[PDB]
């Protein structure tokens, strides 16, 4: 694919390059350190990302849904500042004065990222041939789009993912220019193994990634197609070679430096923390005491606790109260003492954890998880029990009520056996503490887990209380309770107690936190205001406010630059008008383009308009909360493809005679097709000053660091861009 | 009343 | 062209063989669909939709529904041929048909013959494609006696029209493609091309999932057309474009417009304000006329003197100076108050009194409203209607109603005496109480009873043969549903009708707020039905749909695929996929293994099964409502002709003349008869045929209802996320 045309002397000399690439870094070096010390607040997920730096700091734990390569690069600027991790960035408008974070230096990193992108974007374009001021043109779009330089000024993530996926292009198209000069060179090697790290890197930052790997492979899947085929002239042995080496290179190796990133996440995070509650006990285990406090306490037989319920925040609460005979759809109920979910503390929220009877277990000794138990409450001394009597308002699901000690210890003992069922089968036997340890309230006999809600209440009989039932669905998440607090704990108990710290195998830990990972993502599922569709991404129909200041009525808005969008949507368009047309016409026998024009097509244009379908069309198959920064990968990409294909509409298309394929061996074509330099250059110039008007518009809206009036403001709100002060 | 497993075999919703 | 020399062979078997094995097969798929058909003799399943949405057509209400309306209609048509009013609802599952006769009978009777007539088309198909008899005969097999596709079509459901409607439209398409081949533009050519269209017309017209039918037989019309365009096909570009213009004519154009047909019937029929109504603006409700129980509704005021009816008896509420004997015959004493009885004709008896609560500033003429607390004067006996804690002559669990003088009903009895016109549906409380429109149970305020009467067991010559009235305890119960049927005392001004004058609009205008209304709902509407199913889940058939369920009996009927079948269809897939990827590997190092006539079958008519079969499954992984294993059922009708077809292609004798040589190029050589395996091809499908036909028998007491099993028959037969029923 494209050897003729990739194989080719630069059209320019070097000179021109270095002039171009010196300029658009230059203004893309402007355009993101201007006023990077404003605002002195934290701004958006600089909450979420300036937090995770100094949870690293502090060597406490978290959990994220997203790899931790790009947040230890953070927090790896931190440490170099000698930042210590005290600031929480825990809300947005908390200043940076009160409490002194190195924002400026974390700024600066990302506005260091995000500049250099510019320079990659500008030489992998110089590597597929493209003259210096097409390379110049693509890099300008990036370089002074609102949306890329927002994010990568503030501190996020973004920065990091999108000069990954910059120097993953970049890296293999230097890999594809070396396979077809000669492959199995020294810097066919450096190139394949510099494109597998940038790979690594990319699925390192947001696992979004996953989409540059389609792109990559996709490319490198057709490239080992062309290697298979006869009129290759490779034996089986060689392409075989090529296949073992390419694997390795962009999967095997890539695979072990995402790997090493979570080995050394585990390292740096070694204190218990904030992410505790994400994961198991035995993984907890691995994790030492904060020097602060913790309040994971041992619950032992005959300790008397509060069992409180995850989603709801409701406790495990009885009264004397009892179910009505029968419901109001004319089920009967056991007429029994009533058992409900209240959300305050009480007397009537204290369990007694008993051992089963007949047990040898005394006082003091700690209760492990899924072993039988018995739990009395304290208020009406009765045992809490289970039966075959349907719940309230879940005709499948089980009545929770309570039972005299007297029945309770005589036929009725089966259907007092309760169990604190572990989350994960791994924490079987595990000491059970409050606070720390979820689990799910099993009932032994019927085999239920007990379960409440929030969205009906009981009714007046049952002081509209959330209904407690025993759940047929065990396994439900929903189905998660907690003991919360120990009220009969002696005062030696109350004092700090050491923990003796258990290994767990990396694999096992890593195979953990990542399962946690996909599960809590896959959950991000609640309606947010900024939400946002792909049909609306390529238009930049809507935006996501930032940051806002009342008094000053300042604002900070994410939107990328209309002009530019539409520009790259126009070149999309226009190159599936192209190649249909190219397509058609060879059909009727009629061969309008040279074979170099077709090379670039078929090659670099259509390598770059598969690689943008590879980072657009997946996120219509995601059900998940989606935003426009989703598509800033994308935006990447449809920069350097409309650069490229302006030059080739600019170029002498036509073929030598409209008779003739000049892709049949042996047919004379135009070898150096003339590009009409000075109309492209007229028409380069004036779409970038049409983008650099629009950016100099919209530059209130980047930096926040410009008052707007009303009328203003509303002269800056189109289609469903909402902004702040339009009053 | 016994709880019973499955469910009340329901129909499909039709709008509101 | 695609298949050219395989599809215009001969016939590879006379044509007794396939009218034998065409026989046989649909004498099975009647058999199937046609036994017990009468049973359960109650609703099931989505038979309360489709079977209300005829109703509606049979008494002319709007209503509205996601679906198009054409299958709606043809189920309505059947009860039209039946001379069927539309009076029964089918408003739950387990409703007696007993009850309200509706020709149920004749509407799943309707749907077993499209189920039947969908196997010989099936069978018809793969033999317009060349394959043997023993081929059209065991896809069409997998068809004939699949647990889901016989539960489905035996039952009053749409499914039957979609699928038989699917059927049609591959064969249609089937000969089309053949004449194209032979002979394009004659007759026969457009007979075919429009037959396909009308078919497709069908598919939409059912259910929207019909789109996916269009992209499949879209996407092979394009493939055609691609190459009727080649000029090595010496095609004009005016001829060429005479094939677009007719196919775009034939497969777009037609169909459109008989989709809006159906759509022209149906506001024509639905002339009258219905349940619809809500979903609608004004100016659509403006072009329905006034129900004929509208028209004489009347509000009821307070002071009015009314008759009160039992929906499902049509029996009036009646008392009379009879008193209850001081004993029942088993021994329980009565109040030895005064009779309140069902009465099925109209007299003086009949006739209560609306009066407000005592100290209520309510006057005369003031509208009652639902769930207002009232009492009922009986004009006869000038006593107050009265429950209490006395137990019903034939139900010991219910109260006696009788009646109380005034003085001692407006003394100490007070509470006794109050009552509710109790909405069916609570967010129709404080809504007006009219006549003949508005149902309620007459609920009783102090033991909270409904009011409720039968006409299964009269009372004894004491009662006078007349209706039990019962304060039943179970008041949700749909039986104690009653009506304001007069209002004897109407003042002449209220008396006075104004009709509704009917508004015209548009067509067009009137489809378009319908259809936006269609895509409006169907894309919200958001629940978690106990039984909705990922597409992940479907080739496997690892769930399954509870139908139907006695609990006195313990019978059910339990909606799943012959796990045995759709699995063979399953394993074939992944086989021609391997076989497909491994035939392009070994061309691509010039290694030419398969014969022409082999790649002619694997390329043309499996190729067009397996990409027709992706259209019908692929696209609901981009789909959110909710979905049950129904559409598995359409792409299996789909999968099965392709396994057949797969399976023989294999048994046949694949290989190359010459390895090192492409049989696909202009003047090699090629064997044009490759010869078949028959006898080891044979066994094997009876083989498949047996375990197919073994695992129907298995599930037959799920597919039809009509066998009680024993708790651990039902557990040996949970096989996956298969949730029986009667397992404990
Ligand atoms: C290869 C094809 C990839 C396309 C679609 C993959 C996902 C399928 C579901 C959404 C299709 C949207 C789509 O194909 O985009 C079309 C693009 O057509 C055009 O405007 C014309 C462009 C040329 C036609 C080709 C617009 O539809 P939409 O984005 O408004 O659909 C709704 C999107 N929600 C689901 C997010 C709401
Ligand atoms: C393949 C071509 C067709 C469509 C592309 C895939 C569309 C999205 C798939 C679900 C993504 C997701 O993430 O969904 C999964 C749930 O689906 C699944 O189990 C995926 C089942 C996939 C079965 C095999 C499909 C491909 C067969 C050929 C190989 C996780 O999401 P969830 O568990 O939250 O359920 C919401
Ligand atoms: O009755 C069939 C109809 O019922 C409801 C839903 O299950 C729909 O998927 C289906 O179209």
């Amino acid at each position: 694919v494209a050897e003729h045309w990739l194989l080719q002397p630069l059209p320019e000399p070097e000179s021109r390059y270095s002039f171009w690439v010196t300029i658009v870094t230059l203004l893309a070096f402007a355009a993101r350190f201007y006023k990077i010390w404003y605002p002195k607040e934290v701004v958006f997920d600089e909450v979420h990302f300036g937090k995770f730096a100094s949870y690293y700091l502090e060597r406490s734990y978290f959990f994220d849904v997203h790899p931790p390569f790009a947040k230890m690069m953070i927090a790896f600027i931190g440490w170099l500042c000698g930042y210590d991790g005290s600031f929480k960035f825990d809300e947005i408008g908390y200043s940076y004065e009160t409490h002194p974070a190195p924002y400026i230096a974390y700024r600066s990193f990302n506005a260091i990222l995000g500049t250099l992108t510019v320079p990659i974007m500008f030489n992998t374009l110089k590597e597929l041939n493209f003259r210096a001021i097409t390379c110049a043109f693509a890099s300008l779009l990036v370089a002074i789009d609102t949306a890329h330089v927002t994010e990568t000024r503030l501190i996020l993530l973004d920065a990091i993912l999108i000069i990954s996926i910059a120097a993953t292009m970049y890296c293999y198209v230097r890999f594809y220019k070396c396979q077809l000069r000669q492959p199995f060179t020294w810097s066919w090697y450096i190139w394949l193994h510099a494109t597998g790290l940038s790979l690594s890197f990319v699925i390192s930052t947001k696992y979004v990634g996953v989409m540059t790997y389609s792109a990559i492979g996709f490319a490198a899947v057709v490239n080992l197609w062309q290697l298979l085929d006869i009129k290759a002239g490779l034996s089986l042995r060689q392409f075989m070679r090529h296949f073992s080496k390419r694997l390795n290179g962009l999967v095997l190796i890539p695979f072990v430096i995402y790997l090493f990133w979570f080995w050394v996440h585990f390292t740096v995070l070694n204190t218990s923390g904030p992410g505790d509650a994400f994961m198991s006990a035995e993984f907890q285990e691995t994790l030492k005491d904060s020097p602060l406090s913790v309040d994971s306490k041992t619950v032992n037989y005959f300790d008397i606790i509060t069992i409180k319920h995850q989603d709801t925040d409701a406790f495990l609460h009885s009264h004397l109260a009892r179910y009505p005979q029968r419901y109001e759809d004319g089920r009967i109920s056991s007429a029994g003492q009533q058992v409900t979910g209240y959300t305050h503390p009480d007397f009537n929220n204290q369990w007694e954890v008993l051992p089963p009877h007949g047990s040898d277990v005394g006082k003091g000794q700690a209760v492990l998880l899924n072993q039988h138990i018995r739990l009395r409450h304290v208020a009406t001394d009765t045992y809490l029990l289970a039966h075959d009597v349907a719940s309230p308002f879940y005709p499948t699901n089980e009545e929770i009520t309570t039972v005299t000690l007297e029945e309770g210890d005589g036929e009725l003992y089966p259907e007092t056996l309760f169990a604190f069922q572990p989350l994960k089968k791994s924490d079987e036997g595990h000491v059970l503490k409050s606070k720390t340890v979820s689990f799910r309230l099993f009932h032994v006999d019927t085999s239920v887990a007990l379960w409440t809600h929030n969205d009906e209440l009981l009714p007046d009989w049952g002081f509209q209380q959330q209904e407690i039932n025993g759940n047929k669905k065990v396994i439900d998440p929903s189905n998660n309770w907690v003991v919360d607090e120990i009220v009969n704990l002696d005062e030696v108990r109350k004092v700090y107690i050491p923990k003796v710290v258990k290994p767990l195998p990396f694999l096992k830990k890593w195979i953990e936190t990542q399962k946690s990972m996909f599960e809590h993502n896959n959950k991000l599922s609640s309606e947010h205001p900024f939400a946002s569709e792909p049909y609306s991404w390529p238009g930049s129909l809507s935006g996501v406010s930032f940051w806002t200041n009342g008094d000053e009525k300042k604002q900070i808005y994410f939107i990328g630059n209309i002009i530019g969008w539409w520009f790259q949507v126009i070149s999309l368009a226009v190159f599936v008008g192209i190649i249909v047309a190219d397509l058609i016409t060879r059909h009727r026998g009629y061969y309008a383009l040279n074979k170099m024009t077709r090379e670039k097509l078929y090659g670099p244009l259509m390598f770059f308009f598969v690689s943008w379908c590879c980072h657009y069309f997946p996120f219509f198959l995601m059900a998940r909360q989606k935003f426009l920064h989703h598509y800033l990968p994308a935006h990447l990409i449809a920069c350097l493809f409309s650069g490229a294909l302006w030059e080739v509409i600019f170029s002498d298309c036509k073929s030598l005679d409209l008779e003739k394929d000049e892709d049949i061996s042996g047919a004379s074509y135009e070898r150096n097709p003339k590009v009409y330099v000075k109309p492209y250059t007229v028409f380069l110039v004036c779409v970038s000053c049409a983008v650099a008007w629009f950016f100099v518009y919209f530059s209130p809206l980047v930096y926040g660091d410009v008052s707007l009036s009303p009328s203003e403001v509303v002269s800056r709100e189109w289609f469903d861009i909402e902004l702040n002060f339009s009053k | 009343t016994s709880t019973n497993a499955t469910s009340s075999s329901c129909a499909t919703p039709s709008l509101k």
